């Protein structure tokens, strides 16, 4: 295999919120001579500690054409070496002595742990982050630097390897030189973080498309606050009187709904909720949702939101063939974390040749049959599951099926018969 | 019965709207009972008052 | 066979139409239904004809049954 | 009234016992889903008096 | 009206400052309509509470 090296690495680590975003700009170079074959692909490696927590990985070449510079990445296992690896296909083969610059972005979940575990209403929130000083790669790195951005400038402690400079809420490390491949050094920082620690433990998204010009979507959301656990009594009087009280606590969040959303309703298991404020922007329907009570560490809540959309915005037809495009998941909030998402699509009864063009990998369960108003044959249902979804996964999906006009006319006939028979019964009696 | 015919309604709705429906049934019973005592004309008056 | 290449679909009946159709269809169904009951109660063993009863009942059922569907859509309980 | 019941529903141990006047026994059980000591039916006078 | 006034009884409370030895404030509603208190456990050291 051709010998490749990491000529330069620049790492930016963002710890402002409950998610750790990592971006590395690497100038990959080919060290092999003419005898070696041109390298069409290169390998990426995950550290064992963080591999489980990797929500998403994206690679794009450094160029103006960012939309087209995204590279196809496939999970691969390299023999004899532990840890997850990815194979990246270059746009053009890299010949001997050439170099290219690529940008790698990874997002990790749950990597910030509250320390201390428990705080009172007055006390602030502190978190611990553990990363790596060096870029963990199969290839040696000639030189590298790191820039770390903290949520707040009040950094309690950090590792001082390499005499890192500290200015304001930013840390600078390196430049390290001649780093061997696979090198690891545990970087530890403890600092104040007050960002909203919200986790969606589970969400169920139900999409129903009806041939009468309407599609209705309902999302069931379970929300838990994963910040430092509250200790001691909760003072309503203090909370109202003082702004500082419960600073970590989350009061409200805003969801960006589809522009065409209509008849938006916000409710709970025990009835309606009147606290949500709705604003209609030209591009999107902004919805402000306030939970019934403010969420402190360890508290949880449940709510259900639903809306209707016009058919012509998203539905497409070519004679008997019908194809619908839908966004996979709603933008519930910025930096949203979803442990488990289940998506169900209910097509009209009599649909045939159902096919789904998934944007990315998703487990698909056997299709169910559903009965609702006017259903005798039953409506076909598509079922899918996924875990550890993040904001980057708000892609588009398309479903294709065949339907016939006569089936719509069937619906009136069933209704008419029931009334007519009642008249007949009177005549017989 | 409603579910049997594939009309899926929440149990909560059934309880909430159970009471108004019976009021209409009560109206019919009132007219017949009044009619027995005196006449149809009284029964129509009773149904209006009870409603 | 992609969305851009292909066409788009909407219900043939436009939303604005629904209020008018529901009112008209139900009214026609109601008139025949009242006629059927009054005829049956007034009629006697020698005054009733099966043919007349069937025609009125069938017409009443057809008009009202379609009207009900428009009512459900107008309310928003899409089938 | 509902807001308090919802708070109890998710933020307390399932086995917790809640004490209140008998007027609210039915409402708490239906929505809070938590055990109560007294109820509207008031089948036991001595229990209420205690 | 002066602080600590009770609107429904139209009177001001006589006893304004006191502490709960055996009860702690768990949750209070926004308008204070419903107040929830948690029962304190026994004393770890066995002191009389
Ligand atoms: C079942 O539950 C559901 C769901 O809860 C219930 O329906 C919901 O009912 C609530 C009731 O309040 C409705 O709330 C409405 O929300 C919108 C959106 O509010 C946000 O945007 C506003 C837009 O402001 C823009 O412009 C200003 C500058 O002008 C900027 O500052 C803003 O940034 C925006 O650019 C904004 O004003 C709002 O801010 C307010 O709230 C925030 C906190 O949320 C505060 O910080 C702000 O200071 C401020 O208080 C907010 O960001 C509002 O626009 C609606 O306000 C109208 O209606 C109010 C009454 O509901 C009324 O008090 C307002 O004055 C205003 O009045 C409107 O109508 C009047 C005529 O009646 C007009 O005179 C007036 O001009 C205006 O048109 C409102 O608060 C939810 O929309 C609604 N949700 C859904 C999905 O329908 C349902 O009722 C429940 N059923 C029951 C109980 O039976
Ligand atoms: C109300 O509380 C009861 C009491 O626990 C809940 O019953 C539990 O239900 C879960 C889910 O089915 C079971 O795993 C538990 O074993 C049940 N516990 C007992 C003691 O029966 C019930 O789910 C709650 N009601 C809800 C959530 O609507």
């Amino acid at each position: 295999a051709p010998p490749l090296i990491n000529e330069d690495v620049k790492r930016t680590v963002d710890l402002s919120s409950h998610l750790a975003k990592v971006t590395a700009e690497v100038v990959l170079a080919h060290l092999g001579g003419g005898s070696t074959s041109r390298a069409t692909s290169f390998l990426l490696a995950l550290e064992p500690e963080l591999e489980a927590r990797l929500a998403h990985l994206g690679v794009q070449v450094k160029g103006e054409d960012e939309e087209e510079n995204n590279l196809e990445v496939r999970e691969t296992k390299i023999k004899g070496k532990s840890g997850r690896f990815f194979t990246v296909k270059l746009p053009v083969a890299l010949d001997p002595g050439a170099k290219i610059s690529v940008i790698v972005e990874t997002v990790y979940t749950h990597v910030l742990h509250p320390y201390p575990t428990q705080i009172t209403q007055s006390e602030k929130q502190f978190v611990v982050f553990e990363g790596n000083h060096y870029f963990y790669s199969p290839y040696p790195t000639k030189t590298q630097t790191m820039r770390v951005k903290l949520a707040s400038r009040n950094v309690e402690s950090y590792t001082k390897l390499g005499n890192p400079t500290r200015s304001e809420d930013l840390l600078d490390y390196g430049p390290f030189r001649d780093v061997p491949a696979y090198s690891q050094d545990t970087f530890k920082v403890h600092y104040e973080n007050n960002s909203p620690f919200l986790t969606i433990t589970s969400m169920t998204r139900v999409i129903e498309v009806s041939h009468w010009g309407n599609i209705a979507v309902e999302e069931n959301v379970d929300l838990k606050h994963t910040g430092a656990v509250l200790k001691g009594p909760f003072s309503r009087y203090d909370y109202q009187r003082q702004p500082d009280s419960g600073i970590s606590s989350i009061r409200s969040f805003k969801t960006i709904l589809p522009a065409a959303a209509q008849d938006v309703y916000y409710r709970d298991e025990i009835g309606n909720v009147s606290t949500s404020h709705l604003l209609i922007l030209d591009d999107s329907v902004e919805m402000e949702i306030r939970p019934r009570f403010p969420l402190f560490g360890g508290w949880k809540t449940h709510y259900i939101v639903g809306y209707n959309l016009p058919s012509y915005e998203y539905l497409y037809n070519l004679g008997d063939q019908y194809a619908l495009k839908m966004r996979f998941v709603d933008h519930v909030f910025d930096e949203q974390v979803i442990d488990s998402l289940t998506v169900k699509i209910i097509l009209p009864e009599g649909a045939k040749n159902i096919e789904i063009d998934s944007p990315y990998e998703i487990s698909r369960a056997p299709d169910e049959l559903h009965y609702t108003y006017l259903d005798t044959f039953g409506r076909p249902v598509i079922v899918a599951y996924k875990k550890n979804l993040v904001e980057q996964h708000i892609q588009d999906i398309v479903v294709h099926y065949t339907f016939n006009k006569v089936l719509m006319l069937q619906e009136p006939l069933l209704v008419v018969a029931a009334f007519y028979i009642l008249f007949f019964t009177v005549i017989i009696y | 019965v409603l579910h049997f015919f594939h009309i899926t309604i929440d149990i909560r709705n059934v309880c909430v709207f159970l009471a108004p429906l019976f009021s209409s049934f009560t109206t019919i019973v009132t007219y017949h009972l009044t009619k027995e005592l005196k006449d149809a004309g009284a029964g129509l008056l009773a149904a209006a008052m009870i409603a | 066979m992609e969305l851009e290449a292909m066409s788009r679909y909407t219900s043939p009946v436009n939303p604005a139409v629904f209020p008018h159709l529901t009112v008209v269809l139900l009214a026609i169904g109601m008139f025949f239904t009242a006629w059927f009951f009054v005829y049956e109660v007034t009629s006697t063993k020698y005054t009733r004809d099966i043919y007349k009863e069937l025609l009125i009942s069938l017409v009443a059922s057809l008009f009202m049954g379609f009207g009900v569907l428009f009512l459900l859509l107008w309310v928003g309980i899409y089938v | 009234f509902r807001e308090a019941y919802y708070w109890l529903r998710h933020n307390t141990p399932e086995d917790a016992k809640v004490m209140s006047w008998w007027d609210y026994g039915y409402q708490i059980t239906a929505m809070a889903n938590r055990t109560i000591l007294v109820d509207n039916n008031t089948w036991n006078n001595t229990h209420i008096s205690r | 009206r002066p602080p600590g006034f009770d609107r429904v009884r139209n009177a001001e409370i006589g006893n304004k400052d006191f502490e709960l030895d055996v009860l702690e404030e768990a949750y209070t509603t926004e308008h204070w309509l419903v107040r929830i208190y948690k029962v304190k456990d026994l004393d770890n050291r066995g002191l009389s509470r």
